């Protein structure tokens, strides 16, 4: 078996139990493997978030996101929202959190919102048309001030000061469009978010300089 | 004087029909510390002697765990021991997954020999510089096997390998006729007395330099270290 | 010394590449080539080595090659390697034209070939090309140009240079007879004839020992032509008459 | 004298010899002697097995393998190469049976294994094998057959063979037998007697006799000799030594 | 019979300018029934010859053929230049036949070619 | 060895002629500096000054004992020089690949009660081009008529030439080699024929044999070349000879010291288990 | 002996082939780099000038991106490959992260690429060393150095190539916070540092000056002569 | 009866007549060209002190740090070839984050050390995976962290083997530092005096002046993450030693 | 050729302050025919965790074998037995490894945590999971969840509740078995008993 080892290309012919055009070769390796990670090729009930409404807008003092859990705490300084397939959102945002931690360890500096959103969009764009379904809003604060982006499974990636996705999207968006103001105090912003989410039909988060907090 | 040309590779035969690199690799086994392995009608026992770099470092471990009914002991290099241990564990796991039965020790050791024979024939490789002692239990009872860097394995009833193991082998040969009737006690004691012959006449065995591995009819492979060894060391004599 | 000559991937104790040095030394045996840049054209003159009485003349030229509608080249070294390099240059030019729908610039072509030449001095088991090149051409970014390459993979742009046998004397004479910014095509031709006459000590020049190529721009087009024996004979006769009048 | 042309298996001596193969063949004479005798209705093997120490079991490191249901095998030389070649022979027999649905003839198996052995004496990336071996079989439609293969890759049919350290004396002893007209029961004793005669006790402390036949008695199967017959053969050999 | 031949989505947990314009869904299935058959003709032919030769003669023959192929296919030009494949064609038996791979889309006159060092590194397995 | 496929390689030579057969001011300066880098210097550690005269020329000598290797110096330190007053006279400084600094030392002592008895504990390695400088700086040019020299060292068992296997020998064991003028008899069998010994002890014996000085060399072939108790206990029979009869006084305390120092060994690289 | 294979250790633990490769850096033209507060200056001295040559094709200062520069000393043919790979990587990083590249990131990439060629006997290392300057995204000037062995580390002012010890000593003596007060002062400091080895300034010196939020700018002989005259005053 | 020349120390796959691999020994000897590092393991925490060599006042000290952060509870110290340690620290960090992603927990110091050591084992077989390295690494590492079993300290060797040490010193002055450590270490001791003793030994062994700028210090404690001392803390602890 | 076949089953889990209960039926069927009347769907993984799965039978067998192999691998590598949360995370990753060709299995994991309290996790065929106090799965989960919701407790009352829930559900379901198995996880180990139905 030393001559066959020199040829650095293991063919099924060189292995044991070979006869005819096939043989007892595909029935030999039936172990559970050692170590790897990879999705299976294409060929029941899948849990999906249907009756959920979310809301998020940014202003001078930070970013406020509210919903009806339905908010993923990626990092102490990064926040995310799920819409659609729960499993896909959880898996890909866990991958994003791991990537952010690797970046921080390597470069001794926290990643920015734009880079994180781009990384998530790049990961989810490879499987276009396969069947993935997710819609995410990413909140954070970095050296350039507050940031807010929207990423979905169709490759869309946009930035804005006001977003809303859910069953009651139209009503809440209209309310917070009527009541929006960039130079707004924290209390008035809380009141506006509460009123909008109430009219949509309650959680509440607030991202600041040094990480997010929970209001109610 | 005339050997300088034919002892630089394993792909070259000497004019006397000898491969000198295999004989050189067989000498790495004697660079370790002594190990003793014996068996009885029911149990199989491994005893090993541990060394330490200094008083502020933990003693290196010699007895490893392969499966619920197989354990090994190491004397030689370390990287080769780790690679072989990984191979053993993978083979046992695959066999159990596929057939829902434990893998026989004879088949396992045959696989080890077949894998180890290859690097002694092809270019760009070197032989494994490690010797092992294998203790297991299956439908045929206890088993003790020995492995050599020359891809040779033997089926023993009591064996010792390492540095200055001739005294242990002599003791085992002298006391061979009483092993098959002893229970676990006095069998661990015979092993310890055999291992004590590899030391200078002034010093003795403490609880910080001995390891014990036992596998039996209804007892899985277990390793006793540090304070777990005192019950076996209570009854020893004063090195007669 | 003799310990660090085995292959190309060995550094001398003072950081020297002896195999590349020997490959560059291999160029000193081939024929002599010249290149002169003028205000309204560029010039390229070479010495014929195949001069046996029983040889034939079948090809368009012996050492001058055409790579593109706007460029030409001359080789000095091993013919076998020169052929491969010429084919690769033509392929590279056609690839760029297909990609961008525009002719390739001269410096880009030179860099692309020099990368290939350098790749053989880094991976062991191969042998570097023993060829030097001289390039002439016209470009919409810089006009007329003249470049030179060597087996090491280096290159640079010149106004008047020389490669091959007896290169040092030719360079020394050019450095004192070339005047920047005031050279015309006739002056360049006369200077080339004089330099070739001085550097060829075999015998007196004859029209069958040299070949001269001229690149000029005429009515939005680049024309490359090889001078004929009549013109070469007139040039040599005029130079000889000038020398005779000098004394 | 072949100094300078004996460092690779792909180099020819000035008189047209390959010296690595010669050294490999020389390496076989470093092990004990094994013999095999073909008789009227079967083949019987015999190996002089040295004892290294008393700490080993009865059946450790044997030198008689079961290649197939009807084929035996005896080896000499480096043991690891012998195990590898036994695995190769088993694989070849299994492949033939799977393809064509009946027991492989002995000549074909010998040819396959001999060519596999020879393939190693052509390239500089490997080294020649260092072991010889013999094959034996019996069937009703073919009769007994015996073959030998050596490290160079040459196979031949034999009426009686011997490989190892003392093949010359063993061959001299064998050449005085009328094996064409006897029976396995009358050949086991002769094999044991020859093994005992050849053995040297000055340079070898002790040994254990190992025997096995194949033939009409075993109904075309390769088996180990029963213990009582081994004891009787050993007693007869010891008596004949005096 | 030589032309009839018989879960790999890794996640990076073991440059986008270099690779582009490719999705997993399109490459999941072939575009024509003859695509994979034509792309892997030589490999299938070699496999068929090895199978029949191993079944009839033994292990030595396919091993010797593969050893000869590997030895002779190590003295070629670097991958950014075109080779002739003389001795490999002689050994393989294709020195007196012309197929559709020779007269269509001459590989010696391809319209694309990458950087030298990149190809040499990719062939070595580093990238 | 070949670095690429089909490379042309040459066989190594055992006579060493393949390197010196090849025989700018910068090269000469480099050679001079490299030669100056690895010169042998003998100096007194008390004031850090070199001795311009050979060590044995300053002080008369009647007995000289040399130990080479860890085991030999350990044996001498435990058994001989634990029962007296010894003054350090000088030390040697060396540099080479295998001894970067000078665990590595070479220190000379002489007995206070009897200034005619000397000692030397060399644990470093002296290269092949520094042994003659060592001999010149220690012994000088003109030797002395009345002087006896004893040498001790250790060698691995695999260097022994025997018809049987190396592993079958009952290591450790002692062997001896003595010059013509050594009238006494050794306590161990003399070394067999096809076996030779080289390096520094060979240099000392060659000097003593050429210049007609009595000498003897003791060798220990062992299977453990580290600091071990069996190896240093194997040197016990030497104490019965006339060279060491008047220097040993208490055996049990030497054994206790040996046991004490056996517990402060150097840390071995964890390559073997 | 032990200095003919890349992957062979000396008995005292030395890899001599890499040191021999580094020895080739010490023969190239001197390069100087000084980091200011709002400016970064690179200076390379011309080893020799040939009157019949085009100076545009022999420059040793290159631009890797909008905010990164580079200057090398060593093997000219080997420098070009590294420069092209670095440019491709700089452009490819923006495709994955919208932010522009960072000086430490590009230095890490170059060092890893250099180290990849010292791991096998089938290829030889790159005989060059580089100085990299630039500005970060938030506006912090940087300066790094790379070695053929594959190591990098930051500096405030450094010199590589032949005759670098004297220049480094001069920079150590004459570097202070009041000498980098303004762009003119920084440029004059670089010129003064280079003048210690150049036999005659103005003709054997080339400078590249990069300001914050601006592209690379190459000074011309007129400006170089003006600065030389002002220094000589 | 002749003396001849024999060579066995120019290949990674060659055995000496006494079964010794000499290239690995030479790679181990290559460590002695680095800087001294000291690690003391105590029931209250782990201490890591290293000496950094400054070749010029123009360098940035914060760019040649020899103590890195593997994770929130694991440190590291380096000695030997700098370029080689950067391919092992990255492996350690990647393995830690992979384990966290898969199992939603944190690794142990022993597991991290084993995972790193699995990479240094493979060498000399270029016919295997193309990314395999043909020669041993020339760097030694010290690992220090806190886990379920309390504070831990590990040592890894270019041979690819690791043990656990109560107090270890590696680098150029390793033997002298170890001899001094053996005379001062005792189990019932506190972090402050561990710091003081390590600083004293470093001052004794260095060939320069200990001035709170040519050394760096770091500790990890139960309940607090990996922490590196600042300039003021270094000056305060270096005063009166 | 459909590579999926539905087999009946019903599983339940209740988490207590210092105990955990997992129960299931013991019937294997293919809609109309009855394969066996004795086939428990609760498997013991370690001394402190139990898993119960129902759905396609071959997928269940493969999943259990893979889980046991991974447990052995982790024990060998890390020199300790892995906890309940680690098992849950690993199972979620394993399940999502086959997103485009899913396992047709519903899992429920019950056991003790590090602090010594009950823990219950519920999954989906893709891998989403969360911690709960009580969960019902299987075919009859829809008609069984409201009963539990409208109805922590001690061990005896929880067992009483479990018995009445299964006896009420079996009479109204076509896939419930003829026997009920209950596994109790506590600090002293694990014990189980079978109740006839």
């Amino acid at each position: 078996m030393a001559l066959a080892s020199v040829l650095e290309r293991p063919l099924p012919v060189n292995q044991r139990g070979f006869f005819g055009l096939g043989g007892r070769a595909d029935l030999l390796d039936l172990g559970p493997g050692s170590l790897s990670d990879g999705l299976s090729l294409a060929a029941p009930g899948i849990e999906m978030l249907h009756g959920t409404t979310t809301l998020a807008f940014k202003f001078r003092h930070g970013v406020i996101v509210a919903a009806d859990k339905k908010v993923i705490e990626i990092n102490p300084y990064l926040l995310g929202t799920m819409a659609g397939g729960a499993a896909d959102c959880s898996f890909w945002e866990r991958l994003l959190a791991r990537q952010c931690r690797i970046y921080e360890l390597r470069n001794k500096e926290r990643i920015s919102v734009a880079a994180a959103s781009k990384l998530l969009a790049n990961m989810v764009y490879q499987y276009k048309g396969m069947g993935l379904s997710m819609g995410t809003m990413i909140c954070g604060w970095d050296k350039r001030g507050p940031g807010l982006y929207y990423v979905d499974s169709e490759g869309n990636r946009i930035s804005g000061a006001t977003f809303s996705v859910g069953s009651g999207s139209v009503y809440a968006y209209g309310v917070m469009d009527r009541g929006y103001s960039y130079d707004l105090e924290v209390e008035q912003a809380y009141d506006l978010a509460r009123r909008a989410i109430y009219q949509a039909t309650v959680n509440l988060y607030h991202v600041r300089e040094d990480g997010w907090i929970r209001v109610s | 004087m005339f050997r300088n040309q034919y002892d630089n590779d394993v792909t070259v035969w000497s004019p006397q029909g000898r491969i000198h690199q295999i004989e050189y690799a067989m000498e790495a086994v004697k660079q370790g510390s002594a190990t003793v392995g014996l068996k009885s009608k029911t149990h199989a026992v491994l005893v090993a002697l541990k060394r330490a770099q200094s008083e502020l470092a933990a003693h290196q471990k010699k007895i490893l765990h392969v499966d619920n009914h197989i354990g090994i002991s190491i004397a030689g290099l370390t990287a080769d021991a780790r690679l072989l241990c990984n191979f053993m564990r993978q083979e046992c796991l695959d066999s159990r997954f596929v057939f829902d039965r434990p893998l026989p020790v004879s088949r396992l050791v045959s696989l080890i020999g077949s894998k180890t024979q290859i690097p002694t024939q092809r270019y760009g490789r070197r032989p494994y510089g490690v010797g092992l002692l294998i203790a297991g239990y299956d439908d045929m009872g206890p088993h003790i096997f020995q492995t050599c860097p020359s891809a040779n394995y033997f089926d023993c009833r009591a064996m010792s390998i390492g540095a200055r193991s001739q005294s242990a082998r002599t003791y085992l040969e002298r006391h061979m006729s009483e092993f098959m009737e002893c229970n676990l006690n006095e069998l661990v004691k015979h092993g310890l007395r055999a291992l004590r012959e590899t030391l200078p006449a002034e010093q003795d065995l403490t609880t910080k330099n001995v390891s014990i591995g036992i596998v039996g009819k209804d007892l899985e492979f277990t390793i006793y270290d540090d304070d777990d060894v005192s019950p076996f060391l209570e009854g020893l004599e004063e090195r007669p | 010394s003799r310990r660090y000559d085995s292959r190309t991937t060995i550094f001398s104790p003072e950081g020297r590449l002896y195999q590349v040095e020997y490959a560059m030394e291999a160029i000193g045996h081939a024929g002599t080539c010249l290149g002169i840049l003028a205000n309204d054209g560029v010039l390229l003159a070479a010495e014929r080595r195949n001069i046996h009485k029983l040889l034939d003349e079948v090809f368009f030229s012996e050492k001058i090659y055409k790579l593109n509608e706007d460029m030409a080249c001359s080789v000095a070294g091993i013919t076998s390697d020169a052929n491969v390099l010429t084919n690769e240059l033509r392929l590279i030019a056609q690839r760029y034209l297909l990609q961008y729908q525009e002719p390739i610039p001269c410096e880009q072509l030179v860099t692309a070939l020099c990368d290939i030449k350098q790749a053989y001095t880094q991976f062991g088991g191969k042998r570097p090309f023993g060829v030097s090149l001289l390039y002439i051409g016209w470009d919409k970014h810089y006009g007329f140009q003249l470049y030179q390459s060597d087996p090491s993979g280096n290159y640079g742009g010149w106004k008047a240079t020389c490669i091959g046998n007896n290169s040092a004397a030719a360079v020394s004479m050019l450095k004192q007879d070339y005047k920047e910014g005031e050279m015309t095509l006739k002056s360049a031709l006369a200077l080339a004839i004089k330099v070739l006459n001085k550097t060829m000590d075999v015998s007196k020049l004859s029209a069958e020992k040299v070949e001269i190529a001229t690149l000029t721009r005429e009515n939005g087009k680049t024309v490359i032509r090889v001078l004929k024996q009549k013109e070469v004979e007139q040039l040599i006769k005029k130079h000889e008459e000038e020398e005779a009048k000098a004394e | 004298i072949g100094t300078g042309y004996d460092l690779s298996a792909s180099t020819f001596s000035p008189d047209g010899r390959v010296f690595q193969v010669e050294y490999a063949m020389k390496a076989v004479e470093n092990s004990s002697t094994a013999i095999g005798i073909r008789c009227k209705d079967g083949v019987v093997f015999g190996v002089e097995k040295l004892v290294l120490s008393k700490l080993y079991e009865e059946g450790s490191n044997k030198r008689l393998f079961n290649v197939d249901r009807h084929v035996g095998m005896a080896v000499a030389g480096l043991l690891a190469d012998a195990r590898s070649l036994a695995d190769i022979a088993r694989e070849e027999a299994s492949n033939f049976r799977s393809n064509f649905g009946y027991n492989i003839p002995l000549k074909h198996l010998a040819d396959r294994v001999a060519m596999y052995v020879h393939a190693y004496t052509l390239y500089s990336a490997v080294r020649p094998f260092g072991c010889s071996f013999m094959l034996g079989s019996y069937s009703v439609n073919d009769g007994a057959q015996l073959y030998m293969i050596d490290p160079s890759g040459v196979s031949y049919g034999y009426w009686g063979c011997a490989i190892g350290k003392a093949r010359q004396a063993a061959k001299t002893e064998i050449e005085k037998l009328q094996m064409k007209e006897m029976t396995c029961r009358d050949i086991v004793k002769e094999v044991a007697k020859i093994i005992y005669i050849v053995h040297d006790e000055v340079k070898d402390k002790a040994f254990e006799l190992e025997l096995s036949w194949v033939g009409e008695l075993t109904n075309g199967r390769h088996e180990i000799v029963p213990k009582d017959i081994r004891e009787e053969a050993e007693k007869y050999a010891k008596e004949s030594l005096k | 019979m030589n032309a009839r031949g018989l879960d790999s989505i890794p996640v990076t947990e073991l440059d986008l300018l270099r690779k582009g314009f490719s999705c997993v869904k399109n490459e999941l299935l072939p575009s024509h029934p003859l695509e994979l058959s034509e792309k892997n003709f030589q490999l299938n032919q070699d496999k068929m010859n090895f199978s029949t030769l191993r079944n009839i003669q033994g292990l030595f023959a396919p091993l010797k053929l593969q050893m000869e192929f590997k030895a002779v296919q190590q003295v070629q030009r670097l991958p950014f230049l075109s080779s002739s494949n003389l001795s490999l064609d002689v050994l393989r038996g294709n020195d007196e036949t012309i197929g559709f791979e020779d007269i269509l889309n001459d590989p010696s006159q391809s319209e694309v070619m990458g950087e030298p060092h990149l190809m040499v590194e990719y062939k070595l397995g580093l990238l | 060895a070949a670095t690429f496929f089909g490379e042309v390689v040459k066989a190594p030579c055992r006579a060493g002629t393949e390197d010196e057969e090849e025989e700018t001011p910068e090269d000469r300066e480099v050679r001079l500096q490299l030669a100056r880098k690895r010169e042998v210097r003998l100096l007194r550690r008390q004031t850090k000054t070199s001795l311009e005269v050979s060590l044995l020329e300053k002080y008369p000598c009647s007995k000289f004992i040399i130990a080479i290797g860890n085991n030999a110096v350990a044996f001498l330190s435990s058994f001989v020089m634990n029962s007296g007053v010894w003054e350090e006279v000088g030390c040697a400084k060396l540099w080479n690949e295998w001894c970067r600094t000078t665990e590595a030392f070479c220190v000379f002592y002489h007995l206070k009660s009897n200034p005619s008895v000397f000692l030397c504990q060399c644990s470093c390695y002296v290269a092949e081009d520094q042994q003659y400088q060592w001999l010149e700086k220690v012994f000088g040019s003109c030797p002395r008529k009345n002087m006896q020299i004893t040498i001790l060292t250790c060698r691995h068992v695999t260097d022994y030439k025997t018809s049987e296997s190396t592993g079958s020998l009952p290591s450790p064991f002692l062997r001896a080699l003595k010059t013509q003028n050594f009238k006494d008899s050794a306590c161990c069998p003399l070394l067999e024929q096809p076996n030779i010994v080289h390096d520094l002890p060979a240099a000392v014996l060659s000097y003593c044999q050429v210049w007609k000085i009595p000498a003897i060399l003791y060798l220990c072939y062992t299977d453990v070349m580290k600091l071990d108790l069996i190896t240093v206990e194997a040197f016990k029979p030497i104490l019965s000879t006339r060279s060491l009869k008047g220097l040993v006084k208490n055996i049990p305390q030497s054994t206790e010291i040996l046991k004490k120092l056996m517990t402060t060994n150097e840390i071995q690289s964890n390559i073997y288990t | 002996s032990y200095d003919r294979a890349i992957t062979v250790f000396s008995p005292d633990g030395h890899l001599f082939q890499v040191e021999y490769a580094q020895e080739a850096v010490k023969k190239g033209s001197t390069a100087v780099g000084v980091r200011g507060r709002d400016i970064v200056v690179l200076g390379v001295e011309k080893k020799s000038v040939a009157k019949l040559q085009d100076e545009r094709t022999v420059r040793k200062i290159c631009a890797l991106d909008d905010n990164v520069c580079m200057a090398f000393a060593g093997l000219t043919a080997d420098a070009r490959i590294v420069i092209n790979r670095a440019r491709v990587e700089c452009q490819s990083h923006r495709l994955t992260v919208e932010d522009p590249v960072t000086v430490e990131y590009i230095t890490r990439y170059i060092a890893s690429l250099k180290q990849r060629y010292t791991q096998s006997n089938g290829r030889r290392p790159f005989g060059i060393s580089a100085l990299i300057v630039g500005f970060d995204f938030d506006g912090t000037p940087r300066l790094y150095q790379t070695d053929p062995s594959g190591t990098y580390h930051a500096w405030k002012a450094n010199a590589i190539g032949r005759g670098a010890k004297s220049v480094r000593e001069f920079l150590e003596k004459n570097y202070t916070d009041e000498a980098i007060e303004t762009d003119d002062l920084t440029i004059k400091l670089v010129i003064k540092a280079l003048l210690e080895v150049v036999q005659s300034g103005g003709k054997n010196i080339e400078l590249a000056v990069m300001r914050r939020d601006q592209s690379l700018k190459i000074l011309n002989p007129e400006e170089i002569e003006k600065y030389v005259a002002e220094i000589e005053k | 009866m002749f003396l001849t020349r024999s060579e066995y120390d120019r290949g990674v796959n060659t055995f000496s007549p006494e079964g010794r691999l000499f290239q690995v020994e030479y790679a181990i000897e290559a460590i002695k060209l680095g800087s001294t590092a000291i690690g003391i393991q105590t029931s209250e925490g782990v201490c890591l002190a290293v000496e950094k060599r400054i070749t010029s006042p123009l360098m940035e000290p914060s760019s040649i740090e020899k103590i890195v952060e593997i994770d929130a509870h694991i440190g590291c110290a380096m000695s030997g070839l700098i370029a080689d340690a950067k391919t092992l620290i990255d492996k350690a960090r990647v393995e830690t984050q992979n384990h966290w992603f898969t199992y939603n927990e944190t690794m142990t110091v022993e597991s991290v050390t084993q995972a790193v050591s699995n990479l240094a084992l493979q060498f000399g077989e270029e016919d295997a995976d193309p990314g395999a390295m043909s020669r041993p690494f020339g760097v030694a590492l010290l690992f220090g962290g806190v886990d379920e079993k309390g504070p831990q300290l590990f040592h890894m060797d270019p041979s690819g083997t690791f043990v656990q040490c109560d107090a270890r010193a590696i680098g150029s002055a390793s033997e002298g530092a170890q001899s001094s450590l053996q005379e001062v270490y005792h189990k019932s001791m506190t972090l402050k005096e561990a710091i003081k003793s390590s600083l004293i030994i470093l001052k004794q062994v260095m060939e320069e002046k200990l001035n709170a700028t040519n050394i760096e210090l770091a500790t990890v404690q139960p309940g607090q993450n990996f922490h590196m001392f600042t300039k003021e803390e270094l000056e305060e602890v270096i005063k009166d030693i | 050729f459909s590579p999926y076949v539905f087999n009946g089953g019903t599983i339940l889990a209740i988490a207590g302050e210092d105990f955990a209960i997992v129960a299931s039926d013991t019937r294997l069927s293919e809609g109309f025919s009855i394969h066996t009347r004795d086939s428990p769907k609760c498997y013991k993984l370690t001394d402190k965790t139990v898993i119960g799965c129902s759905g396609f039978h071959g997928d269940c067998l493969t999943l259990t074998k893979i889980i046991e192999a991974r447990l052995k691998m982790y024990k060998h590598s890390n020199n300790k037995a892995m906890t309940t949360g680690a098992i849950a995370a690993m199972l979620s990753t394993i399940l999502y490894s086959r997103r485009f060709f899913p396992y047709y299995v519903y899992n429920i994991i019950g056991g003790l945590d590090e602090e010594g309290k009950g823990a219950v996790y519920s999954f989906d065929p893709v891998g989403s999971y969360q911690r709960d106090s009580f969960k019902a799965g299987g075919s009859a989960s829809a008609m069984l969840q409201p009963l539990l919701d409208n109805q922590p407790l001690s061990l005896d009352r929880a067992m009483r509740l479990v018995k009445d829930v299964f006896i009420s559900a079996a009479e109204r379901d076509v896939y419930t078995g003829d026997a009920l198995r209950i596994c109790i996880v506590t600090k002293e180990g694990i014990r189980e008993e079978t109740v006839s139905l």
